């Protein structure tokens, strides 16, 4: 038989950041490109195969599916492909963590260089329970300033310098700085070799002599795997995890993105398609390492080999280095001009026939409202008081009131139907004008189907929105639920907004037309009568 | 509020915020996450402008309580029903052994 | 799902019999008005738990325990025997364990089967 | 901003907590952990982004109602 | 597989260590019996 | 996909996956979890432990800890602060995982150490007394013999422990070893410091001066402590045989244990030196001077350099002087060695003037056997027969004439041995890839680019030796967790196969994974004797 | 047949807040708890009470009411299980099936811990005992001995249309036994 | 995770203006579902209607659970709830 399938509403608790580690880059990929540039262009459809945008990958296209998830464009989620390249790269975003990695340990026990005391009374000031961002920041610029202090290594007798970027991505080690007339025993090797290759060829190398000390992201990849690992705890990263580890910050696998990502844009139906340049720079990417790891052992090497290196190095640094605007697109809204209206209620805003046919709002049928939903899928779209949209119970489909279906819907209309009927009178719609300066600027109001179509609104409201009419555009938007739809009349309409918060005063009241029209009346001059006073009682209500 | 006025600037919303995507909504990006990636932020999501990115109920205004719907139910149906049940193997089990 | 308490509450034959019995008079009866996707486990383990009384106690449910209570034997085997009906056989010997002994025959015959028969 | 503007379901495992596709975890292959769950498809293209280089968004879940 | 970079000289069975091995499996089972085991 | 290449634990954990797998197989594995955060993290007390696991309480901490710490697997440290609140701490012990590494050579070479009374006792007993001397810790003498029932062989014991102890290998327990390496040097620098009073500044420190002196001699002393003392030995008791005091509990000294394993690869170098006959008597030579020879790094450097130069200095200068200076170890002389005539003579001649440094410094005629000269030599001797044996000896021939001189440069080599542009430069990039090149650049230009540059190549030491030792080590780390790689596919085979104390499948399957299970150790031994010499300075 | 203990939660839909709270969770748990084998539990059948529930609480999503409940659902299993009743399925000259009719029918007993005295043959007869042999539709009393669990075996995806093209097997609750016994494993054989 | 008693709550017992508006909307979202009413309402539609009629009636089945920032649960019921 079968078996309890239980499941639990869950919720995301945090974010764990992390670097990818040479593991977790080849387990969640699904193939290697190895050495493919020409992206496979067979005289077919001009279709594409491995070591590119392939089908091992997501897709591209209507037709030519995945076949890992069967699939179009619009329900593939994408997947990642590795890339391993020879002569482990250094990583471009890491470049200030690497050095500020490299001059907290010794370069040659490979360990740190701190007292053991020191870092004991620093270590005990880091595991504090209340440690603010801004505060483990200072000490850990405490641990790399007092960390700058001892020449020496604790486990052996060589000295540290200083290291820095080579003023090109370079890291230099600048050696025999604090180093004075004490010459060390290093120091008189360090002389006597020289000495040695100078004698050898005294007509080059006399010119060039500050160039003590270099770091290869070949030997500082071997030189972050001799850690003790209980020092990588006062480096920032905390060692409790796998996926820990500061020889994780050097480029051994490449994450192909997903093609999903990789835009193909629409200026096609053409023939000849064109794709951007983020594939092309993982093709040259891949063409420079498989020409590295080829010409390794078959031939001209090093001059050809280190340029070629440090033009891969220029290239993982350009693939991944290259605004506050509005960004994010609502269904069902609308954006027309506005008109005056003061025989509308403040509450109000007059939505035309014309918007409110396909503005619609979803209605679960329930016990009360079944005698208006058949009548209301009977209209059908045409008619206004109707509904354009019908979703089943069981989940058929989302069948429209407009081919076929007929007289017959309306009659069975189960329980759980949800049909998308057209706005009508008395509906919660917000109501907003693009320059949004404070929290007046949207509010909700109440639908009224009229004639010609403008979105006009009473004058006593159009204060806060700052309205000078002239032509000037507003944007309309309906809820979709009924949870949302409660929380715009209730705490954010306009009759639960009379003030402004700013200072108190009421910042929505009577408008220009309607003071000049109080001060006439007012006015000590005027003495009206029972065929007068009984109209003007009679136009107010 | 910290011991220190600084104000509001590029490095000024690091105060208290240990919000990643927070303070990933300014300029100068592409540095942030990096650090973020290299000291390994544990990050709690409690702010309301990482709750937006991933679609999260804030914790103020109308989300800062919950509602819950009472049973309403007695302690006289909650009970363990019981007759004659355990009267079989309780007498002979430990009757001269 | 988390279980918490796995071996709770050895219940007895009669005792699920009698509970899926009062489970199917809260609604329709499955027999007398025979003339979702639960009745039929409940209709089926009634009928299959019947076959052995072919051709009932509470107030002998009570005499029979007293009777299982007279004399000690293990805690489990005391419910072998009071569901299975072992009578008309020597298949009490196949219950409890090895050494067919404990006691000699001519009381194992009358203890297996006028204790086995009554009820 | 979520449920009329880019709503998309998706699938996030609990144990070393990425995302697979609709059955399985692609990192961790038994794929029992999968809970599936709701998302803004701009927060979807940020954690490929973000994937995409050496930076991994590990998302770490709780249960709701708990007592 | 991936690795096909050349093997050391560790890996012939023309050993004569038979008893070094004995010893290490007898010492690791009685290890094993002891009372410290703590096991999962 | 398929992750078959053991990918999944590549990279992601040298160091500590060794000390994890030493433990897994033999402490269950709760004692694996508190022994990956002492190692990962440093030092953390007893409710740090609880609230890092992650999954253990105090009652499972706490429990763990006293089956380590009688393995001698977790070092004890109690602190205490200005305020008070005196608490315990615990650091990781390398010298009880080392224990728990050999294991069986602890028991091979103890059996292959004593004289004329041979396979009659020497199988039985002591394979026994040792085995459970390794297993339990620290043993005392009382709660050990009444195992036995009427023992009328009681005195059999007593023998092999009386000499066994006299020479070596037992030691009394660790009421000084559970104490860290750094903090007896820390509390004894601090109270040779608070107690001397105020003086003259004298270029303002001048105490610096006393306390680089005065403590350090008795520290001497606490490495006094674990050596042959006569607290233990010859005690005389009236009418009666010469018997060592069974009253306190005594273990095992992992120092003398690694200096005579320092004396294979010794006899290995005279084999390698000389055939047969002078191989053997500088074997002898050696065997006779081995209890008292100076050891693997004392503790007075393994921690607290003060970046004194001087220290830095005269420290193996006065190494020397503890090495000509001894109490009859420098008395090798003819009939000494001869003892357990003018033949050996000039094969120790021959030994003399061998000239690479082994038994030398002789100038009144009675020899000497340095070690801090041969160090270099031993650790070096080792690193060019590897690359020689496994990547090839045309890479040995271009790492070594790197060391010809210091520094050639690449119109050098070509011009030695071999021509160019063929295979010289893959060798040499190899090379680069095992930190045995350390390529350096000079540039022609503003901005130190590759095209206007030119390499020079100088092979640097310790960098070299200690990429290898990790290798070696993660490869110890690699053949112990493939053998819990069959005990998976053992779990109900192993587990059934014990209540005999056909199915001819499993003959095939039985008696098939032994011979597999066999060789992952016979290949271990080979690991252990191959990776000691970069630990022995 | 043991009264098992558990606890979940389960959610009551806005339109069956009408009835009272104990018939409904008693609805809600029956439609899990049907013949939905449990993961080394066994299979569940009813539930017998319910007991120590809590306030329902609900998310801003959904609007049902979910409650968390800790319930006495009875699990059919022996906790080792000695001797049963089912009668017989099929013949094979494997372990032999029966069938313990109305819940389910997986039983195996292994031939080779039975008599060795015994021999099936190709021309449809069953296993003869060293008197007559045993047919089919009639009532067997057997041993149960071995009762190992397996719980799920998760599918690949890519994997999962190698199986639909051309074209469960493992049985999630399996039981074994041995027959021992002079003359049980049929009624008959008796009396 | 303690669930303060009825003698011991220290809040406001006014209806807050934010859980005036939620539990209305939680309310319209349930009727939608169909849930049973326990109003004489006239014969209308939309929910959010006809709960305020619940609402002004204070028939609404619901609590208000008022959390502070250790846990300290606090239930207020509706009806103890003034407006
Ligand atoms: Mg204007
Ligand atoms: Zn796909
Ligand atoms: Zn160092
Ligand atoms: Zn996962």
């Amino acid at each position: 038989k079968e078996v309890v399938v239980s499941e639990t509403p869950k919720r995301i608790k945090g974010l764990e950041f992390s670097a990818l580690s040479a593991a977790d880059i080849v387990a969640q990929s699904e193939v290697e490109v190895s050495t493919r540039d020409l992206f496979d262009l067979e005289k077919d459809r001009a279709p594409k195969a491995n070591g590119a945008l392939d089908p091992k990958m997501g897709v591209s296209s209507s037709s030519l599916e995945c076949a890992t998830c069967h699939g179009n464009l619009a329900s593939c989620h994408g997947h990642f492909g590795h890339l391993k390249l020879a002569l482990p790269v250094f990583h471009i975003g890491y470049f200030k963590a690497t050095i500020q990695i490299l001059q907290g340990i010794c370069k040659n026990c490979s360990a740190i260089l701190l007292s053991e005391t020191d870092k004991r009374q620093f270590l005990h000031e880091l595991r504090r329970p209340g440690v603010d961002n801004l505060r483990r920041m200072g000490i850990l610029k405490k641990i790399l300033d007092q960390c700058k202090k001892q020449r020496r290594c604790l486990h052996c007798g060589a000295l540290n310098g200083v290291v820095k970027k080579a003023a090109a991505l370079k890291i230099i080690h600048d050696t025999f700085r604090w180093v004075g007339k004490k010459s060390a025993p290093e120091k008189d090797i360090w002389v006597g070799e020289w000495k040695e290759v100078l004698a050898h060829n005294p007509e080059l190398e006399r010119y060039v002599k500050r160039c003590m000390d270099d770091l290869n992201p070949l030997k500082t990849l071997n030189l972050f795997k001799q850690i003790k690992s209980a020092d990588c705890e006062l480096l920032g990263i905390d060692a409790t995890v796998p996926s820990g580890r500061p020889e994780t910050y050097i480029w051994r696998y490449l994450p192909a993105p997903p093609v999903c990502i990789r835009p193909s844009v629409m200026m096609q139906d053409s023939p000849a398609s064109n794709e951007d340049d983020l594939t092309v720079k993982l093709t040259e990417i891949v063409w420079t390492s498989s020409l590295i790891k080829a010409g390794l052992d078959k031939g001209i090497s090093i001059n050809n080999m280190m340029e070629h290196w440090d033009y891969l190095q220029l290239t993982v640094a350009m693939y991944i280095n290259s605004g506050n605007l509005s960004g994010k697109r609502v269904d069902f809204s609308g954006r027309t001009v506005i008109s005056p209206d003061p025989n509308l209620s403040i509450d109000e805003v007059a939505v035309p026939d014309r918007v409110a046919k396909v503005l619609t709002y979803p209605e679960k049928v329930t016990r009360y409202n079944r005698h208006k939903l058949q009548e209301l899928i009977v209209n059908g779209p045409n008619v206004h008081p109707g509904a354009n949209y019908l979703l089943k119970r069981n989940e058929d489909a989302r069948r429209n009131l407009r081919y076929g279906d007929r007289m017959k819907l309306a009659k069975n209309l189960q329980i759980g139907d949800v049909v998308e009927r057209h706005l009508e009178d008395g509906d919660v719609v917000l109501f907003n004008r693009q320059p949004s300066l404070h929290r007046l600027s949207i509010l909700s109001h109440y639908a009224k189907i009229r004639p010609w179509r403008t979105f006009r609104l009473n004058e006593c409201v159009c204060t806060p929105y700052n309205a000078d009419f002239d032509g000037d555009e507003m944007n309309l938007h309906v809820p979709q639920t009924e949870e949302a739809r409660a929380e715009a009349i209730n705490l954010m309409g306009v009759k639960n907004n009379l003030l402004t918060p700013k200072s108190g005063e009421p910042i929505i009241a009577a408008t220009q037309d309607f003071i000049t029209g109080s001060y006439l009346i007012s006015h000590k001059d005027s003495f009206y009568d029972r065929a007068t006073l009984t109209q003007l009682l009679s136009m107010m209500s | 509020y910290k011991g220190e006025v600084l104000g509001i600037t590029r490095f000024g919303l690091s105060k208290m915020r240990d919000s990643v995507l927070q303070l990933a909504s300014f300029e100068k990006t592409t540095d942030h996450l990096f650090d973020a990636a290299f000291y390994m932020k544990k990050d709690a999501v409690e702010g309301v402008s990482e709750c937006i990115i991933l679609g999260q109920t804030m914790s103020i205004g109308t989300g800062s309580f919950k509602v819950v719907k009472g049973t309403n139910i007695s302690e006289k149906d909650l009970v363990p029903k019981r007759c004659l049940f355990e009267s079989l193997s309780n007498e002979a089990a430990l009757k001269a052994n | 799902m988390k279980v918490l308490e796995e071996r709770n509450a050895f219940l007895s034959d009669y005792e699920v019999l009698k509970f899926l019995t009062d489970l199917e008079k809260k609604h329709l009866w499955d027999q007398k008005s025979l003339a979702p996707e639960l009745q039929g486990i409940t209709r089926n383990v009634v009928n299959y738990l019947s076959i052995n009384k072919n051709f009932m106690s509470d107030e002998s449910f009570a005499e029979l325990m007293t009777k299982l209570n007279s004399f000690k034997l293990f805690k489990a085997e005391k419910l072998q025997i009071v569901n299975q009906l072992p009578a008309n056989m020597v298949h009490l010997y196949s219950i409890v364990e090895e050494c067919d002994a404990r006691f000699d025959e001519k009381t194992i015959e009358e203890m297996l089967e006028i204790i086995s028969g009554y009820a | 901003l979520m449920i009329s503007s880019d709503a998309f379901e998706v699938d996030v495992c609990d144990k070393c907590g990425l995302m697979g596709y609709s059955g399985w975890c692609t990192t961790c292959k038994s794929a029992e952990n999968i809970i599936k769950m709701t998302i803004p498809y701009a927060a979807k293209l940020l954690f490929q982004e973000l994937l995409s280089m050496n930076i991994a968004p590990r998302l770490r879940l709780e249960d709701i109602f708990q007592q | 597989e991936f690795p096909s970079i050349p093997l050391p000289i560790n890996g012939p069975i023309t050993n004569k260590e038979r008893s070094l091995a004995v010893k290490y499996i007898n010492f690791g089972k009685t290890v094993k019996d002891g009372p410290f085991y703590t096991g999962s | 996909v398929m992750t078959i290449s053991s990918l999944e634990q590549r990279t992601l954990n040298p160091d500590l996956f060794l000390y994890k797998e030493l433990v897994k197989a033999h402490l269950g594995e709760r004692a694996a979890s508190v022994i990956g955060m002492l190692v990962a993290l440093g030092r953390l007390s007893v409710r740090e432990l609880v609230e890092k696991i992650d999954g253990m309480d105090v009652d499972s901490v706490k429990t763990t800890l006293v089956s380590l710490t009688q393995l001698r697997c977790v070092k004890y440290l109690q602190e205490t602060a200005i305020s008070g609140k005196k608490t315990t701490y615990y650091y990781y012990n390398e010298e009880g995982i080392h224990i728990l590494l050999y294991s069986g050579l602890i028991i091979d070479e103890i059996i292959t150490q004593m004289r004329v009374n041979d396979e009659e006792e020497h199988k039985q007993l002591v394979a026994e007394i040792v085995q459970n001397v390794i297993s339990l810790g620290s043993l005392t003498v009382e709660d050990y013999l009444s195992s036995v029932t009427s023992d009328s062989m009681k005195y059999t014991i007593s023998s092999l422990f009386v000499q066994l102890c006299e020479m070596g290998y037992l030691i009394q327990i660790s009421k000084l070893h559970y104490t860290p390496i750094e903090d007896l040097w820390q509390f004894l620098y601090e109270k040779h410091y608070k107690n001397i009073p105020r003086n003259s500044p004298l270029s303002d420190l001048k105490k610096r001066s006393q306390a680089k002196m005065n403590a350090k001699t008795d520290f001497a002393k606490i490495i006094n402590k674990p050596n042959e003392l006569s607290q233990i030995l010859t005690v005389d008791p009236k009418t009666s045989l010469r018997i060592v005091k069974p009253t306190v509990s005594l273990t095992i000294n992992l120092d003398r244990f690694m200096k005579g394993r320092r004396s294979k690869q010794l006899i290995n170098l005279a084999k390698t030196r000389v055939g047969s006959v002078t191989a053997q008597v500088y074997k002898i030579a050696l065997r006779l001077t081995e209890q008292k020879s100076p050891k693997i790094r004392d503790p007075l450097t393994q921690t607290g350099l003060l970046q004194d130069l001087e220290e830095a200095k005269s420290f193996q200068d006065e190494a020397e002087l503890v090495e000509e200076k001894t109490p009859g170890l420098t008395f090798n002389a003819i009939d000494l060695a001869r003892h357990l005539a003018s033949l050996i003579n000039s094969h120790l001649k021959i030994l003399a003037s061998s000239n690479f440094p082994f038994l030398n410094e002789t100038k009144p005629g009675v020899y000497y056997v340095p070690y801090s000269k041969l160090m270099p030599v031993l650790k070096s001797s080792v690193y060019e027969y590897v690359i020689a044996s496994t990547l090839g000896p045309s890479a040995m021939r271009l790492s070594r004439c790197i060391r010809d001189n210091k520094l050639v440069s690449e119109k050098i080599i070509n011009s030695t041995a071999l021509m160019k542009e063929k295979d010289i430069r893959s060798t040499l990039a190899s090379l680069i890839r095992y930190n045995s090149v350390e390529i350096q650049e000079v540039p022609r230009t503003a901005d130190r680019s590759a095209s206007r540059a030119v390499f020079l190549f100088r092979c640097k030491e310790t960098h070299s030796y200690n990429f290898m030792r990790q290798n070696l080590e993660w490869n110890m780390a690699n053949l112990l967790f493939k053998k819990e790689k069959l005990k998976q596919e053992n779990s109900t085979l192993l587990k059934k196969a014990n209540r005999d104390d056909l199915l001819p499948s499993e003959l095939n399957q039985l008696k098939m994974v032994n011979e597999r299970e066999l060789n992952v150790f016979a290949r271990l031994s080979r690991l252990l004797s191959l990776w000691e010499v970069f630990q022995m300075a | 047949f043991i009264l098992s203990k558990i606890a979940d939660l389960v959610r009551i839909p806005p339109d069956q807040f009408h009835r009272d709270t104990i018939s409904a969770i008693t609805h809600q748990l029956n439609n899990k708890f049907a013949n939905k084998i449990i993961p080394n539990v066994g299979l569940c059948i009813t539930i017998y009470d319910l007991l120590t529930v809590e306030e329902g609480q609900l998310k801003p999503g959904d609007g049902s009411s979910y409650i968390n409940v800790t319930f006495r659902a009875v699990v059919f299993k022996p906790f080792l299980g000695e001797i049963v009743t089912g009668w017989i399925s099929k013949c094979t000259a494997e372990g032999i099936k029966v069938s313990l009719l109305g819940i389910f029918d997986d039983i195996f007993i292994p031939q080779n811990m039975l008599f060795e005295g015994c021999y099936y043959t190709p021309e449809e007869s069953a296993w003869i005992w060293p008197k007559l042999y045993f047919d089919v539709n009639e009532k067997i009393r057997f041993r149960i001995e071995r009762e190992v669990f397996v719980d799920v075996k998760p599918k690949s995806p890519k994997e999962r249309e190698l199986e639909e093209r051309a074209q469960e097997k493992p049985p999630a609750y399996a039981l074994l036994g041995s027959c021992q016994t002079d003359g049980m494993g049929l009624v008959s054989w008796w009396e | 995770e303690k669930a303060i008693p009825k003698d011991q709550r220290a809040t406001t017992p006014y209806m807050t203006k934010y859980e005036r508006a939620r539990i209305l909307g939680t309310r319209a979202l349930q009727i939608s579902m169909n849930a049973p009413v326990f109003v004489d309402l006239e014969g209308e539609t939309d929910p959010l209607r006809i709960a305020m009629k619940e609402l002004a009636e204070k028939k609404i089945p619901l609590v208000i659970r008022r959390y502070l920032p250790d846990g300290s649960f606090e239930d207020w019921s509706v009806e103890e709830l003034i407006v």
